[PDB]
């Protein structure tokens, strides 16, 4: 229950947030972007991954 | 007397020794299962969630 | 039993005659006696604490 | 005390023994957590013997369930009670109400 | 890298106050504050109560006459009594007081490193004319929340059964809180300001708890088999006279093992001695397999 | 009347506020419900039970 | 009342750039006022240059496409991004990719400069296609004490300063003797391989150590 509800809440995304549309280099700084308050959990955003 | 030695000793005895926790309503044969004993301080049995 | 006498007999120790029957306080609680009463057979001789 | 109430938890604290309630109406003699006297007004009061109402808290002792029951004054020296009031509290109630 | 410092601490009551930091970079009013805030509910100095000895109590759950306070009550009251003291780590307290009325903890003897923050604090109330209350209090200092059942494991003869021991409630924190707001310097391009609210019992100042909170907070950063046990035992577990074991004692015989190097001869030339006490003593270590006058040859180890 | 009660004691009508997590100190995403339950302690104690 | 210091480390580290180090005995919820601080520090403020600005050498914009590279200008800012870069005295440095032919600009195909230091020469920059395929540009670094996206210069690519890459601290229980329960801070970090992960955390928590500098 907890942990579904906490992937679905991370898996998800609304129509605009922060860093809306932006690109990164991949998951690493995905995250990065995310934990300093920069990139909201849920945006549309490419990034290249592996 | 329960001196201070003693707990470290049963950190041996419990390292690779397996457990076995039931729970009451015993139906398919999960309802059975073994897992390695983790020291905890108080009197309750913790429990992995995902089981 | 033989060891038992042969450890008596080195350590030169009386077997009382005596079992220790002691109400002693369960394993694991710990607490506060705040109160003693003392019940006597009706013609038994009552003792000091009594 | 429930922060969240009824309004039935006085009534069940209340109707319930474990609540030490005034016989009559009067005024506080004497508080301690041992014991209650109190002086009974006159009107309620019966013309032989005089009179004054003292009422024996129980004090720490076993239940049935081997927890604790015990009895606290709510009452300060010399305060106004009148007949049917809460003079002490029992285990797990607050000024005649119920607090589980 | 620019390094921050403090500025205005605003004292706005005995209980609480706000202390406030200027020189603060990007984001590190966060940093700084949050973890200050651990630091500063967590590990404290405090002086809370422990020990307290009563009149006619031999349990906290009997009731004394003349007080309509129950005796646990009274133990729970003064759990709340916010004292400081300077000097001493540990002081012992003795209260008293008669007649009808409230007793307040301004009620207490007056010493060198107490400090009463709450005169008025209620102890507890007295019902009668002649009624009297004395109890020694036993106020001691440490860190964190140490709970009396913990308390006893050492144990050690705490034997005065009249002496009741609280659960310890070292900490003058009671509420932090830490708020940045943006905190233009005259020139500067952009930097924070943090204001940490604290809540006190006052018996810490703000300047000092702020202090050591990161004193503790960077001091972290500092790293970033034969012979016969019986030998060793206290002469006590001999279970001997009082007489014998203080003689002994005062012949420097501590343990058993010094007790057995010992012989007949050199404990009759002892000044305090006689033949009935070491009759005893001959009875009580032949009773265990010991003896006088028994060598082990190497006293001590370690 | 909840809400109206929650007036007068300065709270918002939402009954959820801002909560900051005491660990990293950042506010947790969405409001989050707080306020005060009544709560019982049943007598199954685990000192018992074990 | 006197205090406790750890008393076990044991740093654990996956190949050069990676690394997990340990703590053992901790008091009571440090682990997370300590682990949690330091991520912030480590995550969001740290010492590195790697790149700011580059010059469009074809086009004047960060939307088109290049002659000889089908990777979209973009593309080749993120790879960009992704270049090691460390420095000396020399504050702000510029390099440039001068090379052509028929296969992809690597980090040792850009040139070489005095206080320059480029610690991966197998880092991809952008494929060259068939023929000549005309490419070569101008590559300006620049200081941090942060992480700092290109849209925060008002007045582009993002500016990648903090050499970490990864940030994680795993706080467990800690048994020693007869002490109930400890924190043991487990602090997991991955870096860009400029600076390596020890030396990085051991500089990150000085800054804290700096900013405590006028209290204790």
């Amino acid at each position: 229950q907890d942990v579904v509800l906490g992937l679905y809440y991370m898996t998800r995304d609304c129509v605009n947030a922060k860093g809306e549309g932006m690109v990164l280099t991949g998951p690493k700084e995905a995250e990065r972007l995310y934990r300093s308050g920069l990139a909201s959990l849920h945006a549309r955003v490419k990034v290249r991954i592996t | 007397r329960e001196e201070a030695v003693v707990w470290d000793i049963l950190d041996e005895v419990i390292r690779e020794h397996p457990v076995l926790l039931n729970r009451a309503p015993t139906l398919h044969r999960l309802g059975i299962q073994a897992f390695e004993p983790v020291l905890i301080e108080g009197k309750a049995i913790q429990l992995h969630p995902l089981v | 039993t033989p060891e038992e006498k042969l450890l008596r007999a080195i350590f030169g120790e009386k077997a009382s005659d005596v079992k220790d029957s002691s109400l002693r306080v369960p394993n694991g609680v710990s607490g506060t006696v705040i109160d003693v009463q003392v019940f006597t057979r009706d013609g038994v001789e009552k003792d000091k604490r009594a | 005390k429930p922060l969240v109430g009824t309004g039935m938890e006085r009534a069940v604290a209340v109707d319930s023994g474990v609540t030490a309630v005034a016989k009559r109406g009067g005024v506080v003699q004497y508080v301690d957590a041992s014991r209650i006297v109190i002086k009974v007004n006159e009107d309620e009061m019966y013309p032989g013997e005089a009179g004054i109402d003292i009422y024996n808290l129980t004090k720490y002792t076993r239940s049935n369930q081997n927890t604790c029951i015990n009895q606290m004054p709510c009452v300060s020296l010399g305060e106004p009670v009148e007949r049917g009031d809460v003079l002490a509290d029992g285990p797990s109630t607050d000024l005649g109400e119920l607090a589980l | 890298f620019l390094k921050p410092r403090l500025v205005d601490i605003e004292q706005v009551s005995s209980t609480h106050a706000k202390v406030t930091l200027e020189p603060l970079e990007r984001g590190f009013g966060h940093t700084l504050g949050n973890a200050l805030r651990r630091i500063l509910l967590s590990s404290m100095p405090g002086c809370a109560v422990t020990e307290v000895e009563i009149d006619g109590v031999l349990h906290e759950y009997s009731t004394k006459e003349g007080v309509q306070e129950d005796i646990l009550e009274i133990l729970l009251n003064l759990k709340g009594l916010a004292v400081r003291v300077q000097g001493k780590d540990e002081v012992i307290l003795t209260l008293n007081k008669s007649g009808i009325g409230p007793v307040t903890a301004a009620d207490i003897t007056h010493d060198g490193d107490v400090e009463i923050v709450k005169p008025q604090h209620v102890i507890c109330h007295l019902t009668d004319e002649n009624a009297s209350i004395s109890m020694r209090i036993k106020v001691q200092r440490g860190r964190g929340y140490v709970p009396a059942s913990t308390r006893i494991h050492s144990e050690e003869d705490e034997r005065p059964i009249g002496r009741l021991l609280v659960d310890a409630c070292y900490s003058p924190v009671e509420r932090i809180a830490y708020n940045v707001e943006a905190a233009r310097v005259e020139q500067r391009t952009d930097l924070d300001k943090l204001v940490i609210e604290m809540e006190t019992n006052g018996t810490i100042d703000p300047e000092e708890a702020i202090r050591r909170a990161a004193t503790i907070l960077a001091e972290q950063l500092e790293a970033f088999p034969e012979f016969d046990p019986i030998l060793l035992r206290p002469v006590d577990d001999l279970e001997l006279t009082v007489r014998s074991a203080n003689c002994l004692k005062a012949e420097a015989i501590h343990y058993i093992g010094d007790l057995v190097q010992r012989t007949e001869v050199e404990l009759l030339k002892t000044p305090n001695l006689g033949k009935k006490s070491l009759t005893e003593i001959k009875d009580v270590l032949a009773s265990r397999g010991l003896s006088l006058g028994m060598r082990l040859e190497n006293w001590p180890p370690a | 009347e909840i809400k109206e009660l929650l007036k007068l004691g300065d709270l918002p009508t939402s009954g959820q506020i801002r909560l900051y997590d005491g660990r990293t100190g950042e506010q947790f995403e969405r409001p989050v419900t707080v306020g005060y339950m009544y709560m019982l302690k049943l007598n199954h104690l685990v000192d018992d039970k074990m």
